[PDB]
RNA sequence: UCCUCCUAAAGAGUAACGGAGGAGCACGAAGGUUGGCUAAUCCUGGUCGGACAUCAGGAGGUUAGUGCAAUGGCAUAAGCC
RNA sequence: CCAGGGCUACACACGUGCUACAAUGGCGCAUACAAAGAGAAGCGACCUCGCGAGAGCAAGCGGACCUCAUAAAGUGCGUCGUAGUCCGGAUUGGAGUCUGCAACUCGACUCCAUGAAGUCGGAAUCGCUAGUAAUCGUGGAUCAGAAUGCCACGGUGAAUAC
RNA sequence: CGCGGGGUGGAGCAGCCUGGUAGCUCGUCGGGCUCAUAACCCGAAGAUCGUCGGUUCAAAUCCGGCCCCCGCAACCA
């Protein structure tokens, strides 16, 4: 909520002076944060997915989608339409609420932290983080989980390049290397 | 959002040991207690203290001193 | 490691370094003193340490100081 | 029970609670609790939350966890780059402190192999 | 015995112990209809996770798919929900 | 005769040890009891510094007197509550100490952090008939330095032998 | 040339004509027992399945060629 109001007032005005944008809409805005959790090991144990679903449902506000396998492959021993991973495509109000909660308190709680990767862009301003543990978020109780599982955060923007997209995230006091 | 299916997304107060009080909204419960935040974490000083560790010649000179 | 009362180098090597350093960079120094330590003044020299049957050239760098010369010369060959 | 990088023990004495921290042992933990002004017989389950904050600043003085692991990794990786006797010993996977390598050395060398 | 292509000479038909492949079913949803949807395969970033499981964006655009061989056909989608 | 290097190599195999795998115990303060030695370019108090190896100044003794020398098990109060653990203490990094012209190949010990295998061992198989086995110290010889070996010493102290 | 059948640790056989993780018996290797060798006892490794290709999500197993091996036919004048 607050970071959205901060973005509208403080950030845009900062970003306009950098690349001398003609219009206010030209500034890159954060479209959606997609929290993904390819549990994978759900082939053997079916409940292990439903455990991950509860952990994503705890981490994010909303309940996750159970993504099916797109195509059958023998390397992992999976078939067409088999539930292999969990996902959340959170956007809008709860997105800005989660984005605060990620960068302000969770990212600090990473074990052996130093500085997040600057090179990690797709060549179109869309960022992604790979958190190893679930414990870094304060939602999960310590004596509840019993697996070293994690998720990946995926920040989608309206930017046309990583050089342009880095500034947007950098304006939120985001930690880079 | 679809009502019923989601968990209870309630407002809560984060209060770290540093002093930075901060209200947020999440599926935790009543209250929070934190160790570090975006402020007060050693990354701005961490990189300064980490990178400047090496130095072998002075370590020899500290023993001999002549 | 041993010795607080001054890091140890053989007289003949200390002289040979001091004579080589003041003159300039020339060639590898034929030295049998492995036992001796490495000083800061030795940096730049490509001194040749006796491995057992032959001399092994060692270009002395910023890090090669606290360590002795015999460490940069494997005696027993394996495979 | 959340100081330093990890430290989350429960039903354990405060001295031995801090042994689980990487970079702190039996003797160092007595020095932490002596400086903080905390009894060693108590546990973190029975102790106050404001009194845990005193332990956080005390362990910050010493080098611990991710600071220490890399300081060890740096010193080991340094030796290998120099190409010294210990540096060869490290990357080869054989014992360093002039130990016997013929009969034993199984800890460093790893378990038994065929011929 | 039945289906598909060529042989078959620009309608149909057309033989040979000529050339290549399939069928003796399947399904109460894989039918109906309504209302939606768009693929392959790569590129780059990202926890375990690696070429490839799941995610994001970009590239290509039907190389895809069509319960089953081949032929002809399908975005108005006959494709997938 | 001399400088270094080697006897300390290491895909492996075995011998003989030691330390383990714990709760009949491990960690903590705190208490009582030995014997046999040894010392003269030796053994070296008490002091003062040392986190500790040790460092200076030096007391006495060729010794029933002086010193290395607080024996440890064992008790008595805690605290841990069966974990790869406050078990094990390997291995690595750093910082050191003495000896010695010199400690990297290739020493010993100390401190700090580190915390490997191992949860009583396959076929087999060894020693032991009472102060014996078992377990905890201690000393000496060679020895500048370098024992888990060797040679001695004494603690608590069994079962079983139809 | 025609129609069956094969080709799997070093050896001989299962698993192969019903597609998903390769056994058995000897032999080799390590350790025991023995004065030593054998026998005996206890552990251990060792085959991507003739080869080259298809289909398949995946082939020792389905289908096609080629390469060997083995059986049966190769007749009436
Ligand atoms: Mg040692
Ligand atoms: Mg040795
Ligand atoms: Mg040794
Ligand atoms: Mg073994
Ligand atoms: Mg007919
Ligand atoms: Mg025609
Ligand atoms: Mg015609
Ligand atoms: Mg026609
Ligand atoms: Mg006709
Ligand atoms: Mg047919
Ligand atoms: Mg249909
Ligand atoms: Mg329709
Ligand atoms: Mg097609
Ligand atoms: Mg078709
Ligand atoms: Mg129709
Ligand atoms: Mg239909
Ligand atoms: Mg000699
Ligand atoms: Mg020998
Ligand atoms: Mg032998
Ligand atoms: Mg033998
Ligand atoms: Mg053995
Ligand atoms: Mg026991
Ligand atoms: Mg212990
Ligand atoms: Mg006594
Ligand atoms: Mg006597
Ligand atoms: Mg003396
Ligand atoms: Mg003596
Ligand atoms: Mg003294
Ligand atoms: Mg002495
Ligand atoms: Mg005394
Ligand atoms: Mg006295
Ligand atoms: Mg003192
Ligand atoms: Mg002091
Ligand atoms: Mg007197
Ligand atoms: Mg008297
Ligand atoms: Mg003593
Ligand atoms: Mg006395
Ligand atoms: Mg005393
Ligand atoms: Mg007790
Ligand atoms: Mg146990
Ligand atoms: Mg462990
Ligand atoms: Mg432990
Ligand atoms: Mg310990
Ligand atoms: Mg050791
Ligand atoms: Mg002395
Ligand atoms: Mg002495
Ligand atoms: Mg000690
Ligand atoms: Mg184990
Ligand atoms: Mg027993
Ligand atoms: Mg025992
Ligand atoms: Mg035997
Ligand atoms: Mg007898
Ligand atoms: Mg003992
Ligand atoms: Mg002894
Ligand atoms: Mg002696
Ligand atoms: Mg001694
Ligand atoms: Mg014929
Ligand atoms: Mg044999
Ligand atoms: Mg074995
Ligand atoms: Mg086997
Ligand atoms: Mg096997
Ligand atoms: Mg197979
Ligand atoms: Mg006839």
């Amino acid at each position: 909520a607050k970071l959205h109001d901060y973005y509208k007032d403080e950030v845009v005005k900062k970003l306009m002076t950098e690349f001398n944008y003609n219009s206010v809409m030209q500034v890159p805005r954060v479209e959606k944060i997609t929290l993904n959790m390819g549990v994978g090991e759900a082939i053997a144990d079916k409940k292990l997915l439903d455990n991950a679903a509860a952990d994503l449902a705890a981490i994010s506000g909303q309940k996750p989608l159970i993504t099916k396998a797109r195509k059958s492959v023998a390397g992992f021993k999976i078939r067409q339409g088999y539930p292999i991973g969990c996902k959340v495509t959170l956007r809008g109000e709860r997105m800005w609420e989660f984005f605060e909660r990620l960068i302000t308190i969770a990212v600090p709680r990473i074990r052996d932290f130093r500085g997040l990767s600057a090179k990690s862009f797709d060549g179109r301003g869309n960022y992604s983080m790979g958190v190893r543990e679930q414990i870094i978020f304060p939602e999960i109780d310590y004596d509840k989980v019993d697996r070293v599982r994690g998720l990946d955060i995926t920040i989608t923007t309206t930017a046309k390049s990583d050089e342009e997209g880095r500034a947007l995230l950098a304006a939120f006091d985001f930690p880079f290397r | 959002m679809k009502k019923d299916i989601h968990p209870k997304y309630e407002e809560i107060t984060a209060s770290c040991s540093c002093g930075n009080v901060m209200k947020i909204r999440s599926t935790v419960g009543h209250d929070l207690n934190l160790d570090v935040c975006s402020k007060c974490h050693p990354f701005f000083t961490g990189k300064q203290r980490d990178v400047a560790t090496g130095g072998r010649v002075d370590r020899f000179n500290k023993r001999f001193n002549i | 490691r041993s010795l607080k009362k001054g890091p140890f180098i053989d007289l003949h090597l200390l002289k040979k370094v001091e004579k080589a350093v003041e003159s300039g960079d020339k060639k590898p120094l034929r030295t049998w003193s492995r036992r001796s330590t490495i000083f800061p003044n030795m940096i730049g020299l490509t001194i040749a340490v006796h491995n057992g049957r032959q001399h092994v050239p060692v270009f002395v760098t910023d890090e090669m100081v606290g360590h002795k010369l015999g460490e940069f010369a494997p005696t027993r060959t394996y495979r | 029970a959340r100081i330093a990088g990890i430290n989350i023990p429960d039903h354990k004495h405060a001295v031995i609670a801090l042994t689980s921290i990487y970079g702190v042992g039996k003797t160092r933990s007595k020095a932490i609790l002596a400086a903080a002004g905390i009894a060693e017989d108590v546990k973190i389950s029975e102790l106050s939350e404001g009194q845990i904050d005193t332990l956080r600043d005390e362990v910050a003085k010493f080098v611990v966890e991710g600071d220490l692991r890399r300081e060890i990794s740096m010193s080991i990786k340094r030796l290998m780059d120099l190409g010294c006797y210990r540096g060869l010993r490290h990357r080869r996977g054989l014992p360093v402190r002039g130990q016997r390598t013929k009969t034993n050395a199984r800890t460093r060398k790893g378990p038994r192999k065929p011929i």
